[PDB]
DNA sequence: GTTCGTCTGGCGTGCGCGCCGCTACACCAT
RNA sequence: GCGGCGCGC
DNA sequence: ATGGTGTAACGCCAGACGAAC
């Protein structure tokens, strides 16, 4: 049940949450989803493409990206991030590998507001391959798009059987508009941030 | 309880020893014992030193007084102490009352007498004045006697010692006075440490600007050479003040040489240094390497052991002369050890604390000592020439000493028409030293390992001085018999290889070209207008032509030296000594020029020795030029020597004009063998009588598929022994093609059963698209990687169904597993037994360890950072290891039985090498050992020992009963008759 | 002109005025086993000078969360000052076998921009910056070809040296100046490159552009 | 604290030797 | 030391 | 001609880690 989650955190202090981020980032975009331990989706929501990724690795460009993101996103218990399966083997892989790695960077020391203090972890790697394994997602030890669960959770409401997931009724209008009006272009991100919400609740605090 | 400082006051002392400071070893030993804090770091070996030294100058008084300090200390005097009294006594010529008090409070402490001429490290001046000062108390006192040899008794050995038989081995062609010279030239090499050779790279051009360069780069070094004397002496003095306080340094080590020989040293490494720099750690390590090499040779110089080796050896070369006989004809070894021997020893190396602070104190000192002007055309400012980078090197950063631009420009300016090799880098002038122990061969004055364990393992070595001594015997008297062997350079060969080599050389006959043949990028850039992707095109080819200058430089250079060293060896008869790997396999020791190397690096050499060619030499000869041009390979021995008699005018035109005749032999597989074999036939045939005239020649007998025939006859495998001409057959079997053929044969039972790969693989299941998976499958070739060499034998084919790759592949893969499984099936079980057996014993912790039917200890290295064994390497190296130890095995009792007869005989693992006189003699031999091998238990006598030295720690039962029972499932072996490998044409061939 | 080099060697780029008008920076250099940092003020007064010897970093695993933990503890060991000066080496995306270290050397830049920008967020002004490690050799004259030499020397000149009046391009504090020397000849046996670049940077820094 | 079980991920023909080299390229100015 | 090649079995 | 500066796809074992007594 720690394979998947790093650094190694007191199950206490998981099963006692109250909200978490779920981050999910991307060569172009980044995700995140904000959920409650009663599985309200409170927020859900991504920034437009930016300027990260134009050959170029500028730690001034990552700070200001990455801090006017930050700064759209509430307060939580827990900020969940994407460990990808990148190796430092991949040669040809190595402009991402990097790229994350700065992500990761950023995101561990200016979202751990309290760690300077406390010295307490509030910034997670989350296993990918497991929350794909968790949602029968996988083919060939690869990870499939979990864009159809996303549209089942969205559109398809009591399906005669416990919801997984709930999403309040004011903001109902705008999730299913926003997964219509972003279903042509390629959003994993966003998906699998909620995704990665849902596992992390269901492996982590409610088993 | 060892500590580092413990080491380095403990050498500190030794070192004294070594440069006869007495009085600063007592010094900072009686500063050290004065003060409580320091006098617990003093150990009762370094008071035994201080006294050793205080008996050697015959200082009875300091004795005494070093004796109070270790009653104070308080120790207990042990053998050692008692060894310094008594030759302080024995050389002081003290009355018998102190020697008998002596002897008995010996006597009450409880040391025995013979017990310190057994455990303490005396020389035979030591030895002597303690023999003498016991002869006058003891005066029928004496030493036993050793003189007999033991005779090894071993199964396939006993014949090789036994005094039973017409022994008839071989003497040089030389005298004993040239012999003796030829020890006098290579005593000289190895004493100087260096050796220089001509560069054969171009002719000779003075210019103008070389000129100049080279005076300036003479002014920098003699001035560097006062620069690094003044700071050496300098920092003698400030190390030599550090020892007037109670502390350790390094002066007794630069005290140990004559700082001329230190400042040439380091001038040379100055002028070796790389343009880009070298970690400043290893130049540590090599300068402290060369320090305490240096050392070793002016002690053995100072000694007399150089002296005495002269007397040794001079009397050992009346076996090998020609003009000289012998009492008894015996072997090299066994005439060695009758002579003398006294063997010495070698001084034992430094802590390598000490190592690395006098590395890193020579460099710093070069760094400081060495200055220059801003060259160009003296300067207002003066820089110095090596400078601290601290760049990344390997992963790690590292700090790297880099020269000046100024520097490397002047060094490639000067252009120095002369190369410098290590003294153990060239073959040996004179025959080398024969092999008598694991510590004891090859030069006269370098030590040489026995086995080639990579970086100083130190795990073999233990394990060969642990066996008895006869059970090394044989492969002792192997080692000297390869390197026994005289070479010489062939002169035409060298003059027509160097005639390529210096114009534009020729890369289809193995010659690199010049970087002034590299493909140039038509034409020079123009940017930048158009286009954005054409710059990229244009990078790309730049870099494929840096690429391919970079290679044709490697080998260049590669070239360079290896014919420079021929060229050297031109007119000089020299020898190759030889060693061994872990697993037993033999390799010369000068590793740039020699019989394993290429085909150029072959045909460069010849035997120096002459043999007539006899009833069939000249027709071995046709036959070995034949099988140098490849032309033949599948047809018998009769149709090979009708063949050279057919193109024997291609032969005598390729002998005669071989740059500008028709050059037959450049299209040969091997063209300057057969090129060299051309010029011999030529001459053979053109002589009065042709069975009196004397080749040079090797020819060459080689076991096609070595690996597989030894497998093979550990299965007693039918169908195998029959593919690798272990059967006798009139013409030669190809186990490619029969692999082939079964894979067809299996495709047609797939294509007829439904199958879709087998239907597309109608009429392109060849010899080579099988060729590199079976030959590669006795090295441990899997279904993945045989999978990938299939892939790759069916890409380039172009008439075959577009991809198809992955079905095609996989099926052939494990068809030709499968194949394999019906032809060598005792071979596969074998290969899983050895690979399991492995398996459970790396995983039980121990590293695998067996020893071959001739006594030889092997060992696998592979562990992980005691250290933990690496399981993987050891379960997938253990059976390839085996089996080159069997293959290694048959060729050393080939060797011996073939010296027996006086034949020469070299060989490379599986080839073996002799004069085209004794070819039928060679053969015969090379099948009988062969059988004499594989008829014992191998199989048995492995499982048997597996258990007796694995299965015994009575620990872990679990692991000793699935273990045990592993082991003894040997596999049955098959139907085979082995004594058919006497009567097989082919096995050899 | 000058604005150009100020560029080539200075980023992000920040306003001339407010960098004229700093009191104090830290100089921070960082390689795979140590860090080093030296407080400088307008004075040229070395208020600090110290490195974190012995890490857990690199050895084969690259753990973000060992990072923050390592670079917290790092940086609380720093005191407050006006800009943060890291080095910027010339590595690129290139070399594959050296991956590992521009991989290393980034994270390290990443979360130094993250946790000593403590007023970022509200008014988008860098606090941290990255010098040009070259430039700064050509600046103290350490070029040799395309290598930076050692700027040991530099360092040990203007810690022993007693004349020298007017100009001594830095001044050391007596309180401290002992604790630094006793530091420098404690590591003049091993190479510690990171300690004097970051004096020698805190230095070029001030010269080039503070007080140009 | 040690041992056992599981899982996840890396590897998949072996040993012996030898060269060389560790931002780059293009253009403008001296 | 790793990397680029080359060579023997 | 030379230097500087600006710009561009599978299966198997094993090693390690975590849990359990």
């Amino acid at each position: 049940l720690r394979k998947l989650l790093k650094p190694d955190i007191e199950r206490e202090r998981l099963k006692a949450v109250n909200s978490i981020i779920s981050i999910v980032f991307g060569t172009r975009r980044i995700a995140w989803a904000h959920l409650d331990r009663k599985l309200t989706v409170l927020d859900w929501q991504q920034s437009d493409r930016w300027s990260l990724m134009r050959g170029i690795y500028s730690s001034s460009v990552y700070l200001e990206e990455i801090s006017s993101i930050i700064s759209k996103m509430p307060k939580a218990d827990f900020y969940v991030l994407e460990k990808t399966g990148l190796s430092i083997q991949n040669s040809s892989l190595f402009p991402i590998l990097l790229h994350f790695h700065i992500m990761e960077a950023m995101l561990y020391a200016l979202l751990n507001k309290t760690f300077a203090q406390d010295g307490q972890h509030q910034v997670l790697s989350m296993n990918r391959n497991a929350v794909g394994k968790h949602f029968e997602l996988m083919i060939g030890d690869s990870r499939t798009s979990g864009k159809e669960l996303v549209k089942q959770f969205l559109f398809d409401s009591i399906l005669k059987a416990d919801p997984r997931v709930f999403f309040p009724s004011d903001k109902i209008v705008h999730y299913r508009q926003m997964f219509l009006s972003t279903e042509l272009q390629r959003v994993e991100e966003l998906y699998d941030s909620l995704l990665q919400a849902i596992a992390f609740y269901e492996l982590a605090v409610f088993d | 309880q060892l500590s580092g400082q413990q080491q380095r006051l403990l050498a500190f002392f030794k070192c004294c020893l070594l440069t006869d400071q007495l009085p600063l070893a007592h010094h900072l030993l009686v500063v050290h014992h004065g003060q409580r804090q320091k006098r617990k770091l003093l150990t009762l070996d370094m008071y035994n030193a201080v006294m050793l030294g205080w008996a050697r100058q015959g200082a009875f008084k300091e004795l005494v007084y070093v004796l109070f300090m270790v009653k104070d200390a308080g120790l207990t005097p042990d053998l050692l102490s008692y060894a310094a009294a008594l030759q302080c006594m024995g050389r002081q010529d003290q009355d018998a009352g102190t020697i008998e008090r002596c002897l008995e409070q010996m006597s009450q402490e409880g040391l025995k007498l013979q017990a310190l001429f057994t455990a303490v490290l005396l020389s035979e001046e030591d030895r002597a004045t303690v023999l003498k000062a016991v002869h006058k108390v003891k005066p029928t006192f004496s030493l036993p006697p050793q003189l007999p040899p033991p005779v090894n008794t071993s199964k396939l050995l006993r014949d090789v010692y036994a005094k039973d038989g017409r022994v008839s081995y071989p003497k040089l062609h030389l005298p004993l006075k040239t012999l003796q010279c030829l020890f006098e030239k290579q005593l000289h090499m190895e004493l100087a440490s260096r050796v220089c050779v001509v560069s054969v790279e171009k002719p000779t051009l003075p210019s103008k600007e070389v000129k100049h360069a080279r005076k300036t780069l003479k002014t920098l070094r003699d001035q560097w050479e006062k620069a690094l004397c003044r700071a050496l002496r300098e920092t003698k003095n400030r190390l030599e003040r550090e020892v007037y306080e109670g502390r350790f340094s390094l002066y007794p080590f630069l005290c140990l040489l004559d700082e001329r020989e230190v400042v040439r040293m380091l001038l040379q490494v100055l002028q070796a240094l790389p343009a880009q720099g070298e970690s400043f750690t290893t130049l540590a390590r090599e300068l402290s390497a060369r320090t305490f090499s240096r050392h070793v040779v002016q002690r053995q110089r100072v000694s007399g052991q150089v002296q005495a080796l002269q007397n040794h050896y001079r009397k050992y070369l009346c076996l090998l002369a020609s003009d000289a006989e012998v009492p008894e004809p015996c072997l090299p070894r066994q005439y060695w050890e009758a002579l003398g021997a006294p063997e010495a020893l070698r001084e034992q190396p430094w802590p390598l604390p000490v190592q690395m602070e006098l590395g890193k104190l020579l460099a710093e000192m070069l760094v400081q000592a060495t200055q220059m002007p801003c060259s160009l055309d003296r300067s207002s400012r003066l820089v110095p020439v090596l400078y601290h980078v601290y760049s990344f090197r390997n992963v790690q950063q590292i700090g790297i000493l880099k020269p000046h631009p100024a520097y490397v420009q002047l060094l490639e300016k000067a252009a120095e028409p002369t190369l410098t090799f290590e003294a153990v880098d060239v073959p040996m002038l004179c025959p080398p030293l024969p092999w008598t122990s694991p510590h004891s061969g090859a030069f006269l004055l370098s030590p040489t390992k026995l086995m080639r364990t990579v970086e100083g393992a130190t795990q073999h070595q233990e394990l060969l001085e642990t066996c008895p001594p006869t059970a090394l015997h044989g492969a002792l008297d192997a080692l000297t018999q390869l390197g026994n062997c005289a070479w010489r350079v062939n002169g035409r060969v060298l003059d027509l290889v160097l005639q390529l080599f210096q114009a534009k050389g020729c890369p289809q006959l193995g010659v690199p070209a010049p970087p002034s043949e590299a493909p140039q990028p038509p034409e020079a850039h123009l940017p930048h207008s158009a286009a954005p992707a054409r710059k990229a095109e244009l990078r790309r080819e730049l870099a494929h032509c840096q690429k391919v200058a970079r290679e044709m430089h490697s080998l260049r250079a590669e070239a360079l030296y290896r014919l420079s060293l021929a060229q050297h060896l031109r007119d000089r008869v020299f020898w190759l000594p030889h060693n061994m790997d872990f697993r037993g396999r033999t390799y010369p020791c000068p590793p740039h020029f020699n019989h394993l190397g290429s085909d150029v690096a072959r045909a460069l050499l010849e035997f120096a020795q002459g043999r007539p060619l006899g009833p069939h030499g000249l027709d071995w000869l046709k036959i070995h030029l034949v099988n140098l041009t490849g032309l033949k390979k599948r047809e018998p021995l009769r149709k090979r020597l009708a063949f050279a008699e057919e193109v024997m005018d291609d032969i005598l035109d390729s002998a005669d004009q071989p740059l500008t005749g028709r050059k037959w032999w450049m299209g040969a597989e091997e063209p300057w063998q057969t090129l060299a074999c051309c010029m011999e036939v030529a001459n053979a045939v053109r002589a009065s009588d042709p069975a009196a005239y004397v080749s040079h020649l090797p020819v060459h007998q080689d076991g096609s598929c070595n690996g597989l025939q030894h497998y093979a006859a550990l299965g007693r495998d039918s169908v195998g022994a029959a593919s690798v001409n272990l059967e006798p057959s009139d013409v030669p079997q190809d186990v490619y093609s029969g692999v082939a053929a079964q894979v067809e044969v299996f495709r047609r039972q797939d294509a007829q059963r439904g199958m879709r790969v087998a239907q597309v693989l109608e009429g392109f299941i060849t010899r080579k698209v099988v060729k590199q998976t079976v030959m590669t499958v006795v090295y441990g070739v899997t279904r993945y990687g045989g999978r990938l060499q299939i892939e790759k034998r069916l890409r380039e084919l172009s008439d075959f169904p577009q991809e198809f790759v992955w079905e095609a592949s996989h099926y052939l893969v494990r068809q030709v597993f499968k194949s394999l499984q019906e032809m060598f099936s005792g071979t596969r079980a074998i290969q899983h037994w050895l690979t399991e057996s492995a398996r459970l014993i790396s995983h039980m912790g121990s590293v695998v360890e067996w020893v071959t039917p001739l006594g030889v200890p092997v060992i696998q290295p592979y562990r992980l950072d005691s250290r933990k064994p690496n399981t993987r390497k050891q379960k997938n190296g253990f059976p390839p290891n085996f089996i080159h130890s069997l293959d290694s095995s048959h060729m050393m009792l080939t060797a011996l039985h073939c010296y027996r007869k006086g034949l020469t005989f070299v060989s490379v693992h599986d080839c073996y090498w002799t004069h085209a006189a004794d070819v039928s003699v060679m053969n015969q031999v090379c099948r009988e050992q062969f059988v004499r091998l594989h008829s014992e238990p191998i199989l048995q006598d492995l499982s048997r020992f597996l258990v007796k030295r694995f299965c015994s720690e009575p620990q872990k039962i679990l692991e000793a009963s699935q273990l045990k029972e592993t082991l003894q499932a040997v596999p049955k072996p098959g139907a085979f008759d082995l004594e058919q490998v006497k009567r097989s044409t082919y096995f050899f061939s």
